[PDB]
């Protein structure tokens, strides 16, 4: 059972963004 | 702590954030929105112990390609998608999308992604394609066309019916591992 993956679990905090692309960002996140 | 970057990249409306929002919500969009750029993480446990998965979701539109790429430093695995029922959206795999990334990224895998086969039976469907006399995209097509551009693998599903939906993710998900 080595490589057996979970389903997902919400709402882990997001991995860093270029600052550039902030703005660009949302709104669907 | 761990984590993996997955980036999702192709034509406009393949279906790449309804691919995101069903897998990480179990949810289908109620609306096409065009994306610009958005980003999502979830926790997956691996052989029990718990991973960060970021995804990064991006703009199929061509007035977006300055800017796309700035998402991709230090990406773990890309999916490349398409929509089986799309010959035009195969086609840009190999035309725009696979020598984008893997510019960007030579070092990088990535996942072929055939998505939307719900509607490869979809009579519709079918008869949409049929009036330019074009055809869905079969799995032996897709595989031969991973194996010439070297992706890790070629994987399908539907966002809607969530078919192969997790399949996908755990590929990708190994691809990054491996
Ligand atoms: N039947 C079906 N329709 C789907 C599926 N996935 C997406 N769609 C539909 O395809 C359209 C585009 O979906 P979307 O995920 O927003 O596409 P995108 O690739 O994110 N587009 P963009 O590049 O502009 O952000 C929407 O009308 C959506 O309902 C699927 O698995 N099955
Ligand atoms: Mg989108
Ligand atoms: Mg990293």
């Amino acid at each position: 059972s080595n490589l057996v993956i979970s389903d997902p679990i919400p709402g882990a905090k997001p991995l860093p963004v270029p600052p550039e692309l902030a703005p660009f960002v949302g709104r669907m996140s | 702590m761990q984590t993996i970057k997955c980036v999702v990249v192709g034509d406009v409306a393949v279906g790449k954030t309804c691919l995101l929002i069903s897998y990480t919500t179990n949810k289908f969009p109620s609306e096409y929105v065009p994306t610009v750029f958005d980003n999502y993480a979830v926790t997956v446990m691996i052989g029990g112990e718990p991973y960060t998965l970021g995804l990064f979701d991006t703009a199929g539109q061509e007035d977006y390609d300055r800017l796309r790429p700035l998402s991709y430093p230090q990406t773990d695995v890309f999916l490349v998608c398409f929509s089986v029922v799309s010959p035009s959206s195969f086609e840009n795999v190999k035309e725009k999308w696979v020598p984008e990334i893997t510019h960007h990224c030579p070092k990088t895998p990535f996942l072929l992604v055939g998505t939307q086969i719900d509607l490869r039976d979809d009579p519709s469907t079918i008869e949409k394609l049929a009036k330019n006399k074009q055809k869905p995209i079969t799995p032996e097509t897709a595989e031969k066309l991973a194996r010439d551009l070297k992706a890790v693998k070629y994987v399908e599903c539907s966002a809607l019916t969530q078919k192969g939906l997790k399949n996908v993710f755990d590929e990708a998900i190994l691809a990054a591992l491996e």
